[PDB]
């Protein structure tokens, strides 16, 4: 699970979703009543989206289960370097937004290093949360020599201890109410000098809006 | 038996949670492991039949 994290207060992360194809394999974010944003390495031909979840193993009553109608990965996704690790999912029908199911805002601009963010995901299986800062690009590049592109950002602590892990990919990194990152990759989890690397969403706002409008 | 069949399972850097199969030499059969979603090595199968056929 998210290491060094804490259990999120019940339904305190209403934009968080679970990607299911028989079992939970990735996370995602609801950016509007019919579209979800996640990571491209979370791609599967058939995906069921589960919203309003807290305990992923029990039917609590506020969950909405919707099948994905369209899965669109970034045209420039690279499965080896992981550059442009972003994917859009259109739901079968619009979901009902409430206190347990809501949307998150796309970034107004790129958040600066030092900005405190909230990472969430599942890895009872309850939603886990983590407070961590966006790290400076130079600290990111130094942790992963020659592997960081301008579309990636590092979030966490260079001393390890706190990090996102397997089961969290596609999940949100929200800073000041705006989605600024998507859980993507890293070397190990919570390993010192190897903080999680995330997709820099501010670099895709236009692609995201263009794609949604056209589909 | 191919050498990639003796290598330990490789989760990878990605953080997806995908269940795959790998040949466990120590045990003598194919078992499941959590695959991260990218950079899969060869001892990584989508099923036990393929794993057993290939490395068995
Ligand atoms: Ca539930």
């Amino acid at each position: 699970k998210i290491v060094g994290g804490y259990t999120c207060q019940e339904n305190s992360v209403p934009y968080q979703v679970s990607l299911n194809s028989g079992y939970h394999f990735c996370g995602g974010s609801l950016i509007n009543d019919q579209w979800v944003v996640s990571a491209a390495h979370c791609y599967k031909s058939r995906i069921q989206v589960r919203l309003g979840e807290h305990n992923i193993n029990v039917l609590e009553g506020n969950e909405q289960f919707v099948n994905a109608a369209k899965i669109i990965k970034h045209p420039n996704f690279d499965r080896k370097t992981l550059n442009n690790d972003i994917m859009l999912i259109k739901l079968s029908s619009p979901v009902k937004l409430n206190a347990r199911v809501a949307t998150v805002a796309l970034p107004s601009s790129c958040a600066p290093a030092g900005t405190q963010c909230l990472i969430s995901g599942w890895g009872p299986d309850l939603l886990q949360c983590l407070d961590a800062p966006l790290l400076p690009q130079a600290d990111c590049e130094a942790s992963y020599p020659g592997k960081i592109t301008d579309n990636m950002v590092c979030v966490g602590f260079l001393e390890g201890g706190k990090d996102s892990c397997q089961g969290d990919a596609g999940g949100p990194v929200v800073c000041n109410g705006e989605l600024q990152g998507i859980v993507s990759w890293g070397y190990g989890c919570a390993l010192p000098d190897n903080p999680g690397v995330y997709t820099k969403v501010c670099n895709y706002v236009d692609w995201i809006q263009d794609t949604i409008a056209a589909n | 038996r191919p050498d990639f069949c003796l290598e330990p399972p490789y989760t990878g850097p990605c953080k997806a949670r995908i269940i795959r199969y790998f040949y466990n030499a120590k045990a003598g059969l194919c078992q499941t492991f959590v695959y991260g979603g990218c950079r899969a090595k060869r001892n990584n199968f989508k099923s036990a039949e393929d794993c057993m056929r290939t490395c068995g």
